Order: C-alpha cells, then structure tokens, then sequence
C-alpha cells in the first residue's frame, strides 16, 4: 500500500505516496544486551527526549545538480537533546530512520538514489595529502558533488561518478537504499540499525555512516511548471543509549 | 578423534579422515565445507514481504 | 546436496492477471523472477553448486603482502635487516579482495620465503655453509633491534621461528588477534576526539612489527636475502559488503585516488558488432 | 622409529593447501563475537544485487553521469532503436564493472540465467510501449523490429508499475561459459526497439529517460577462481 | 615404509611450539616435591597486590622517597588540585614501574577495572575531605571541582577507617586496550580536589601526607606476551 | 569453563551503613571491592579469560641463554672448542623473567642453533663437505677435554648429540636435575659455615659445562661457528613472587647494581596533558 | 593411548589427539591447559576472614 | 576410514589399507582395480542377436 505512518517520540510522519521501508541488512534497531556489552557502568536510556524526528536542513533539486551527503550522526551535533547527551557522554550506540522527501509533480521528472553507505571513508582532491574535518561535512548544511575534477588542495574529491570513495556509483546499490522516481514515489524511508565492529564507539570521531542523494536521472520540466523542488531530510534516532558521563566536550 | 567425513564429488569410498593434532583451534584446515546462505538480507531487505504475482504498489 | 542451484520447473502458456515481470524498483527491492514467469521453460534437474564462490573458498588462498631486502654486509646496519609494520595494503591483489567487504574475522597461516643470492664485487665466499634466518614479531611496543647481533634477538616471549635454507617455507598459525570484534578495513573516522590527527584506517592498525636478519657473520663476503610474507585467511566470516574498486590505489594508507572513467569505452549504443 | 617414504611434492609450498600448522602464540583468548547485521555467507548474496548498468558508454560519456542513461524521444519514431549490446557479463564495456561483472571477474567459467531490470523515470503522464528481445546466437543481430521479434522478447508497457524484468534464459550447448568469451562460447545480442512510441500531454517534458540494471538468477553458478584484469601495480605502496 | 609428504613449515624452530623430544638422561629420579608455601598459579596474583604509585614523580623527586608521597596542607584551600594524571596503566611516568604496571609491559593487550587505593598518614587528629574523581576521555581534562564533578567521583571522609578505594571502571568500546596506548585507545584522567580540607587543632602538623595504592580487580585480563622495553644490554654478562 | 573472569553483577542506588569503599591497608590487606559498590553498573557477561596469563604460558617460549664461538684453525686449541658453565644469568631476557619468583622447578627442552661461515685469508677452501658438530654434556666431576681431538670426545656417559648442518635444530628433554627440590633463583647465604667464601647463588649453581667441537679437520682452511642454546622451560610450577628488577644487571654471578631512579620524570604532579 | 582432549575456542570438531611416545615424564609437551589459581594468598593473607562491607577496624 | 581391500596376486596376508587424507574427489588415488568390460557395443552392434551356430543369411 502506498500511505504510511511513522510515530517515533512526540511526533509523526505522514506520507501518502510511499514505496515501502528497507531495513537495513535486515534486522531492526535495539538495545545492547547483556551478552555482547563491554561498558561496566549503568547505561543512560531517554526513551521519548532522543529518539523523536529531526528535520535538516533543506537543498534544491537544480537542473545540473550532481549529488550530495550528509555524514551521521555528525549532522545532528546541535539538533535537540540527541546533541546534549553526545557532549556529555563518552560513548553511544543508535540505531537510525532516515525519511528522506521530495514531491514535485505529475509534470516534472527525475530520479534520486538514496543510500546509507556504513563507514563512507572518502578520499582528497590533493593525492599524497590528508582532508581536513571541515571539509568533510558542515554544521547543518550539505556538502554536495561537482561534476568536474576537485581541484583543491584539503577538499574530499567531490567527483560524482567515483562517488568520493574511489568505487563506481552505479554499484552503490549493495547499501540500504530506496529511489526517488518523481513518476511513481513522493519519499523514500530507510531504518538503519548500529552497524559497527565494536560494541559502542565514541560519536564525535567516528562517522557511523553517510547518507547520499545521487540524482541519476536528472530533473526536467516545462515553463509552466513550478522551478523549485526542494528535498527535505528527516532523521530519527532509535533505541539510543550511552555511557561514560563526564565533564561537557566540547563545549 | 577419526572425523571421518565425506570428499567432494560431483553428482551425476568417498570419505576422508582428519585429526587436529595442535591444542589450538586457529591451528585447524579451513572449513571449506560449510554452504550455507542466506540472500535475503540484501536482494529482500523489506519490512513487508513481497509476493512476484501480487503487484509492488 | 548442499549447496546446489534452484531447478527450472516446467511452464506452460497463460494468460493471467498475475504478471511477475512488471515491479517496481523504487522500493529498493531485487526482483526474484526466474525465467518461467516470462516464457515457457522446460523441467531440468541443475546439478551445479556454489562451492567454489563461498567466503571461505574464495577467501583462503594465499597471497603476497611484503617484499622485504637484507644484507649480511659490513656498514650500514639499516640494511642489515628488514622492517614491516603489518599491513594488508602494500600489494594490491590482496588488499582489493579484502575492500569488497567492511568487516572481516579470520584466523590465518603465515607462510615466509626466504630467496637469497651472491653479492658481486672482490673477495667473494667459494665455499659458504647454509644461511639460517631469524623471524621475530615485536607485538606493539617492544624492544625494537637497532642492528642485527642485538640484545632484543634473544626474545623471550617474542615469537621467532628459525629456519635454514633448503628446507620447506616456514609457517605458523596465528588467531583473530584484534581489539575490537573485526579487523575494519574502512574507518570513517579520527584518532583524537577533537576530529584532528590521522584520518582512516591507519589508526586502527596496530598490529606491530615484523623484524628478519641473518643469525650468521659469514666473515668474508655478502650475500641478499628476500623475504616474501604470504597471507592465507581462514575460519572467515565477513560483514557488510562493499562496491569493488574502480581507480587505481596511490598511497598504503589512504583511499585517495584521482578520478576514472566508469568503464572503457565503446563506439554507439547500440553497438551489437561485430 | 616408523619407517615411511616422501612421495613426491615434499616440501613444496601450494598457495592452496588446507593443512594445519603450529600456533605462533598460543592459549590466545579471543574477543567474544558480536551480531554485526550484514553476513556474508556466499558471493552470490552480493551478484544478485541489482546495479545500474552504463550502457550509454560511448566517449564522451563515461567521464559524467550519462553513461547509465538511455535516450528517448518523441516524433515520429520507431524505425531507431533504443540500445543494443553484446551479452557477455563478464568481458563487455558494457557490463563488466557492474556489481555482477566484478564478481565474474575474480572467476573463469560462469553459468545460470541473468536478469535485466528497466526502470523509466519520464513523467508521470508519459505513456509508451517497448520491444525488450533477446537473441541466440545462431544467426545475424538484428537490424529492424522484425528481426528482433523472433527471439525472445517481451512487451513493456509503462504505467502505474514503472518496471520491467527481461529475464535472459540460459541457452547454450555447454554447462558453462567462459567469462573472457570467445568465438566458440558467444551468447547473443540485447536489443532494446520502440513498440509503439511516447504520447506526452501538452506541457510535459518531450524526452525521457530510461536506467538499466543487472543481477543473477537463482541459478547462477561461478568456478574457477582467478585473478581480476582490473587493477595493477608497478612497487610496493609506501 | 609409509607413504608420507612434508607440508611446508618443516625442519623450522618455532620458539612457542609444544612438541615432545627424546630425553638426554633417561629413566632420572627427580626429587619428591615439598610443599613450600605461596605457589603462584598466574600471573594475576601479583597483580592484585597493592603497591605503592610515585605519583610525586617530578625531578627532582625519583631519586629519592619523594616520589610516593602527596602534600596536602592547611590555608585556605580548594582553588588548587591535589594530584592528576593521565590513565595509563602500561606507558605512563607515574606507574607502569608499580607491580600492575610490570606485569602489564610483558603483554600487548590488557582490559578489565583497576582499584586506586588512598591512604592518609596524617595525625589522628587531622579531619578532612576529598574529591577522587575519574573522566571518560571523550573531552578535554577538567581544570576545578565544577569540571570534576560531573565524572565518576566518591567522596573520602578521613576517620577512624583511613582509606578509601576509588574503582576506575572499564568503559571503552572496545574489548582490550593497548598497554602502549595512543590516542585511539585513550582512557582519560585521574584527579583529587578538596572537598572542604585539614582542619587541625593548634599543636598539631599543619600538613599532611596521602599515600597512593594501584592494584587489579577479579575481572583484569592480559593478552599477546612480548618483551619488556625495560630492561637492556650490549654484550653477555661476564 | 575456564579459566574465566568475574561477571559485574547490576546495581542500583543505595543508602547503608555498609560501606565497602572504606577500609584499611594496616592490616596488610588488599581490598576486594569491585564496581559495583560505588557506582551503578549493569548484567554484562564477561567472557574474557586468564589462560595466557598462567604460569606455564608464560614461560614457555624459548629464549637465547649464550652465543658461544669456536673455530676450525690450526694452532691456539683454545678456539678450537668452546665451553659454557650452565648458567640463566648471562642473557638479561630470560634472567629478568625467571628472577619475579624466587624458586623455580621445571623440566626443559634446549634447542642448539649453530650458524657457520667461512673465515678469509688466502689458501680458501672451494670445495667443502658438510660440517658435523658434536655438544657434549659434562655432569659436574668429569674430565673436561683440553682440546678438539682429545679422549674425553668419546662420551660413554656423558650425553652428547651429533648434529650435521643444513637439518633441524637438535633438541632434547631434560628433567628436574637439581639436589634439592626447587632451583633457587636467590640465596641469601654462604657458603662456608664460617660466614665466608661465595655470598650469592652461584655457589648453588652446580649443573656442569657444555662444550661443542667440529668432528672434522678439512685440512684446507677456517670456518668459525656460533653456538645459540635455548631454554624452553616446562611443566613449571613457581613459589615466593619478587618484585621485577630496576636497575640493569652488571655481572652474571651478583645482583649488585647501581642505584636508579623509580620512574621516568613528569613535568608536574597534576600533569594530566596533553 | 588416544588421549582426546578439547582445542582452545573462543565462548561466544574441536577435539585433538595426543600419544606419549617417550619412555620419560620429562619427554612429554607443556601442560597449556592447566588453569587453576588461588589469589586468596597474596590478596587475603589474614588470620581472620575479613568482610568488604562489615568495617575493618 | 580404514577402506581394507585386496592385494593383486596371481592365481595358482593379501589385504591392504588406504585413507583418504584430503577433502577433495580428484586428490584420490587411481583406480586400479575396476575390471568391468562390455564388447557387446562393438563386436555385436546389431539390432538382432545372432547365433553363432545358425546361419547368418
Ligand atoms: C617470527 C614469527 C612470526 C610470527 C608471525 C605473526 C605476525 C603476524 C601477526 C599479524 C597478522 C594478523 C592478520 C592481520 C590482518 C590485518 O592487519 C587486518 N586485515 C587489518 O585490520
Ligand atoms: C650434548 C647434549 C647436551 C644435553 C643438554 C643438557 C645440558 C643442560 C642441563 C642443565 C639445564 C637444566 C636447567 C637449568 C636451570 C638453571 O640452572 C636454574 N634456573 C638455576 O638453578
Ligand atoms: C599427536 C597426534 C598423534 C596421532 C593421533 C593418534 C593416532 C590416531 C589415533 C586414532 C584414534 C584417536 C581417538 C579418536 O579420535
Ligand atoms: C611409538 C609410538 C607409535 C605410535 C602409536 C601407535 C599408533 C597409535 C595407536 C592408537 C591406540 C593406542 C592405544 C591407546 O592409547
Ligand atoms: C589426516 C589423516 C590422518 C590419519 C588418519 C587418522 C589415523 C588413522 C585412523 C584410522 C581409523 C579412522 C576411522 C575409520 O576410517
């Protein structure tokens, strides 16, 4: 069926063109059991105060636009009470539902590729040199694609077609993900589970996974026809849990 | 000790012998015989079950 | 048997309202239409198997990962030895077989090949005994050698195998030896909490240090070893698949690379010849 | 002791052995493992994922995004095809770098039946109707539609459901395939031609655009491991 | 005889192989055991013994018993920290010479909870509080008691029961820990502050000593034996 | 199973008169508390355990006890043998390992790695067999041959083992060989009752000599030889646990040193940077 | 003479086989797997049992 | 494991013993001793079985 409803917290989600819901290798988001925890102490758990909707920023869907990314849970430093308890706890572990939604028309046309690559490892436009973390991903905004050759010198390699990792972006299709085809879909939801080699890690040197919006098949329309097609994306935190209380930092 | 298990062959004495003789078990032959699979998690990772004949939306 | 292919079962004409080719991609799905569902097919009894394409076939056979010079020269104690810090990225045939996965838990079999020549040059040996090397692993933090003839040769509890020359490759057994629960071959990461510092996989490695010398003088002449370390991962299980890679690696620390064309290219689209 | 005899292949070293061998450190204690989601158990879990497939490969396209779209247009139409190349999964500019040409890659014979998925990502008001054929590879490609309707084919029409699977059968005189093919080993042409033509609505784009994707069946089959002609080296990294 | 075959890793010394070899003098008498006493069955014995920590270690205080003592004092107080240092069980100055931190540089890998134990050699007429405070290493070390607080802290009330034991707890991500760290494998800080300080009645010593103690708990592990970088030398011992 | 650690078992708040922070090292006495007494923990399962951390894990890896040399010249017969009283002192590796525990009973293997080469001048050999070499084990009493070629290379009852090069390391058992019931490693005695002679433990050090020899003469040039032993010590048992050494050992038959420093200074007492 | 004994294995085919074949005790390999141990004389070496939570003095 | 089979003597202790060591079909050892035949196929290809003592045409 087509119409879906996500209620995480105090707030909802309501679409009513929907393809389905991946969920990520299978398995859903839970809490660390007994059997596989590492930390000695007493795990904090907000139940309603963390694990709710955030909505980031907005992009625009141009005519030569290329792609973007967004590197979780990085994005979401100053979104809420999910970035309060980041500061003061030393280790976290979540789970993620990241609904991501753009309705244009039955006029326009255009497809999206929404993929949840876990540890997006990039690479630098200056070969035999290292990035920087400000070129890796911004305070809220979005760091996009250039359909060129990244000519600077601490920069990711924002080509399109290497995807910044150095693979092909066609074969990106081995990750959660879900399209955007503005013919038949309106929004695309994928639930993400914690996937890492350890148990629980700290959330501030450590990009559990990247969200990608790749436009394959370009955005047209007629004159008559609106000429700003936003996306908008909405992220969730799930059985959300953390250890190591101390001191602020930063700040 | 005498696992005595089957070789491979194709289908159309046929069994071999192997003891592990070191007191550690990253000592042991590769377990070249174990085939199981389970490809649903990437070609069906939904959260509602799929039928072919019945239409997607 | 394990671990066959489906069979195709046989298939007659229809006219349904059931159509299984028309899906829907959108919804992220892989369609499970095998070839009955868009002609007719007859019943065959397929007796292939996927043996030869499981992780623990494709993965346990064993490569190079290092290619290491010593002398048993006089000056220059630097290269009187060989150094290695462990890593799976120095030759590439291995480490693209690794990056097609994320995570990776596995036991191993080392296995070392030592191939020595004649050095040129006057006062040469004319009758020379066999060479014996000395194979340590220095865990992370030990006793580095400085030289060859050293006090940390002695190794207590460092790991050493000996081995002379003309007799089989020598060959351990080593467990998953990790901190963690995997070995990361991707690390989206930092070293330090105020993302700064070293930027990828290199932070996680920390395996130690591989040290090979001559145990023997010799007294007149000199003579160059070549140590070849291989790799075999066995009792493999693998996580989270990653895309193959398309450009050229550059650096034994780093994803950098420079941008590649998708595939060769090819003269119209429809390009059926010839 | 035990009188015994070295048979020859003593003291060799096979890459591909399956033997045991002294622990270096032992009485290791090993961390527990923990349930990371996403095992793989087998190589065909990941050749049976579906992957955009660059068909539109022709320089200058395979250094941009145009590369894995495929042209189509309005007036009149029908006497051009759409695409057409080779099928050969393993050695094709097409197809080889996909998710299931890099896998075929690592192995030398192959086997089984290959889907094709088309996914159309014009307007919502577009209509239209394809030829998807498939040919044996008896005989000439085909060069009009009425060549190409022998051979298997099916009829798309794009509607509500905006996909369309073209199942390509396995049809040879051997139980496998070499993946570097050959005159003997050859499989056929995939043609793609315009059954009846795109109708759009005034105020609506006139042209569209179609994606390709590839996997395997349930019943595909590699053997014979090797190394990939894909990546090389001249030194060692440092 | 039989037909045998050598696999590769023939003829080798391993030096940590467990295989039987013929005896030199057969058939000898040993001695009988006698039960002397304090058998050590591990080497988790000794590092569950308290030891005394120089964490008074700055030149010029390793040369002589300086090392291992804490000055506290009287007026007024609590703008000023009592002691602080990095934890660091098997590469740090303060103790990785204790009789944890020896044991610990014979292993690579390490994990588990480690016990600081406070004694105060005051006279018994002396009160006082303390903050014993310990920080996860996900921010920067904390500079007051307002910064201290917030970590894992107990808070010591000096009486007729002199010691206090400040359990560090084992939170990181990973299982094991590196004995020589970096900054991965950090564990984060150890602090004391005042909580309200001496008061001493008039003739007594206005200051003080606190003693410091380092041992392991029941659930301390040690992996991957090597060296100790501790001990040197040039040539054999004559 | 085994041999494992402890569990922390969950805890919530509490408010009691039992305290079990507070306690009291007078009494010689290390506490056993666990974290669960001043702080909130939870149920994990730890399955972590101590088997590398034994006794008999620990010491038995091989480590290097002497290097002896010995030629094949003609004249100073001397060189032409070598000789070693059977000592764990002269190597530090294995002296600092054995000295954390003051008696010590265990049987042992010991692993001879000989490494020849050939000594330069003129009139070289060109053409040379292999070279056989005969490690003769003399009890504390025997006759100690003078020279290479003497009547005391016989060995009716000293064991001896002849060894050709370019094979394995030879390698045999030895038990428990001492008078009394442990090796003791520290003697805090004499060794006349008149509180004079021999203050240390090298008066209880009577195991007897080793002594290695070529068999072969040549008859053409020199080749020098080096002699590794290797003490692999098993089925250990050990009592009365040292405190491991500071200072760097000085002779091979004393503990006197010279007195070091505790630590490795720090810029500050709080110095918890950078 | 077929002593079998279990491998070392990590808790989340595992047994091996050992012949003596030496006439001497001295001759055999090392007791690996002999995990006992008794911290009580070294951690706890009182005449009387002492209580964490009961008060020492 | 123990496949004992019979030796090869001539017709006027004959037993032998053979393991499989390895886990593949062609590691094997050859097969020696199969001694079936069938010459029918090519000295009588006929669709009627003819006698020896009758005659042909
Ligand atoms: C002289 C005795 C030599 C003993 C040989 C042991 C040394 C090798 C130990 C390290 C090998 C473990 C496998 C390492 C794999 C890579 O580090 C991972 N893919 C990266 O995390
Ligand atoms: C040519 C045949 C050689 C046979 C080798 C046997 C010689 C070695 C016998 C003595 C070794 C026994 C172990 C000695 C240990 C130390 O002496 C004690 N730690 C000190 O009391
Ligand atoms: C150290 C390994 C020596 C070889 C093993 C002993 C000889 C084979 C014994 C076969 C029966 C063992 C008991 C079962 O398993
Ligand atoms: C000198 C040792 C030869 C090898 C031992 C004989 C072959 C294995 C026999 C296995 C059964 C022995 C009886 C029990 O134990
Ligand atoms: C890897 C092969 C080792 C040799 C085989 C084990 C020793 C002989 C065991 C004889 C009984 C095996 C059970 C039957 O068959």
């Amino acid at each position: 069926d087509r119409v879906r409803s996500i209620t995480l917290g105090n707030s909802t989600i309501t679409t009513q063109e929907c393809a389905n819901v991946v969920v990520g290798y299978g398995v859903w988001p839970s809490y660390l059991q007994d059997n596989e925890a590492t930390a000695e102490d007493q795990p904090t758990q907000p139940d309603v105060a963390t694990c709710r909707f955030y909505t980031l920023d907005s992009i625009q869907w141009q005519k030569e636009s290329d792609g973007w990314w967004w590197k979780f849970p990085e994005a979401l430093k100053n979104m809420g009470l999910f970035g309060q308890n980041m500061e003061y706890h030393y280790l976290g572990r979540s789970g993620y539902t990241i609904h991501v939604q753009c309705n244009a028309s039955k006029f326009h046309q255009g497809c999206l590729l929404v993929v949840c690559v876990p540890e997006a490892e990039m690479g630098c436009s200056d070969v035999e040199r290292e990035v920087v973390a400000a070129s890796l991903s911004s305070e809220d905004t979005a760091k996009s694609f250039s359909r060129t050759e990244s000519n600077g010198q601490h920069t990711v390699q924002t080509v399109v077609y290497n995807a910044g990792m150095g693979v092909g972006v066609g074969n990106l299709t081995i990750f959660p993900h879900q399209w955007i085809n503005l013919r038949t879909n309106n929004s695309a939801t994928i639930v993400m589970p914690y996937i890492n080699s350890v148990p629980m890690d700290n959330m501030f040197r450590h990009y559990n996974f990247t969200l990608m919006i790749i436009p394959f098949a370009k955005l047209e329309y007629t004159e008559q026809a609106s000429n700003y097609v936003p996306i908008t994306v909405t992220v969730a935190p799930m059985c959300a849990e953390y250890n190591g209380l101390r001191l602020a930092s930063h700040q | 000790g005498a696992q005595v298990s089957t070789q491979k062959t194709g289908a159309h004495t046929i069994h071999y012998t192997n003891i592990n003789y070191y007191k550690d078990a990253a000592s042991n032959s590769a377990n070249r015989q174990d085939f199981t699979q389970d490809p649903s998690k990437f070609t069906e990772p939904m959260k509602d079950v799929m039928i072919k004949s019945l239409p997607a939306l | 048997a394990v671990a066959r292919v489906a069979d195709t079962m046989p298939t007659g004409p229809r006219n349904t309202e059931s159509v299984p080719a028309l899906t829907a991609v959108e919804t992220g799905h892989t369609s499970q239409v095998v070839p009955g569902d868009t002609m007719q097919t007859r019943h065959v009894k397929n007796y292939h198997s996927r043996t030869e394409s499981s992780i623990e076939n494709f993965l346990c056979r064993a490569a190079c990962v290092y290619i290491a010079t010593y002398k048993s020269a006089g000056g220059t104690p630097t290269e009187r030895y060989a150094s290695w810090r462990i890593n799976t990225r120095q030759m590439v045939q291995l480490r693209r077989k690794f990056e097609l996965f994320t995570y990776l838990r596995f036991d191993m079999e080392i296995t070392f090949v030592i191939t020595s020549t004649q050095d040129p040059g006057t006062q040469l040996a004319q009758d020379m005994p066999v060479l014996t090397h000395q194979i340590m692993y220095i865990p992370p933090g030990g006793p580095v050698p400085n030289s060859a003839t050293d006090f940390a040769w002695q190794s207590s509890t460092n790991p050493s195998i000996f081995w002379t020359e003309g007799c089989a490759p020598a060959r351990m057994s080593v467990p998953f030896i990790s901190i963690g629960n995997a070995y990361s071959n991707f690390y989206d990461g930092w070293s330090h909490f105020t993302q700064e510092g070293v930027y990828g996989f290199n932070s996680l490695n920390n395996m130690g240090h591989i040290y090979v010398r001559h145990v023997n003088e010799q007294s007149l002449g000199v003579s160059t070893s070549t140590l070849r370390v291989y790799f075999k991962p066995k009792h493999v299980r693998a996580w989270v698949p990653r895309p193959p890679r398309l450009s050229p690696y550059v650096k034994s620390s780093n994803v950098n690379f420079k941008p590649t064309a998708v595939t060769t290219e090819r003269k119209d689209i429809n390009d059926v010849g010839t | 002791g035990l009188p015994t005899m070295l048979t020859p292949g003593s003291n060799q070293f096979l890459t591909s052995d399956d033997f045991q061998s002294p622990s270096a450190m032992p009485q290791f204690d090993v961390t527990p493992e923990m349930k990371i989601p996403g095992e793989v158990h087998n190589l065909m879990e990941i050749a049976e994922v579906d992957s955009v497939v660059p068909v539109n490969n022709t320089k200058e396209n395979i250094n941009s995004m145009e590369a894995y779209r495929i042209p189509v247009t309005g007036g009149d139409q029908l006497h051009t095809q759409v695409f057409g190349f080779q099928m050969q999964p393993g050695l094709n500019s097409v197809f080889k770098r996909t998710l299931l040409g890099e896998i075929l890659n690592y192995y030398a014979h192959w086997s089984g039946s290959v889907k094709l998925t088309f996914v159309f990502c014009g307007s919502a008001m577009a209509t239209g109707k394809f030829l998807l054929a498939y040919s044996p590879p008896g005989a000439s490609p085909p060069q009009n539609r009425k060549q190409a309707m022998l051979g298997t084919h099916v009829i798309w029409d794009v509607g509500l459901q905006s996909s369309c699977v073209l199942c390509i059968p396995w049809i040879s005189q051997t139980h496998y395939r070499l993946v570097q093919q050959d005159e003997y080993t050859s499989a056929g042409y995939v043609t793609c031609w315009y059954q009846t033509g795109l109708i759009v609505p005034p105020g609506a784009p006139p042209s569209c655009t179609i994606l390709c994707f590839a996997s395997a069946c349930n019943d595909f089959s590699v053997r014979m491991l090797r190394d990939t002609p894909f990546i090389e080296q001249t030194q060692l990294l440092q």
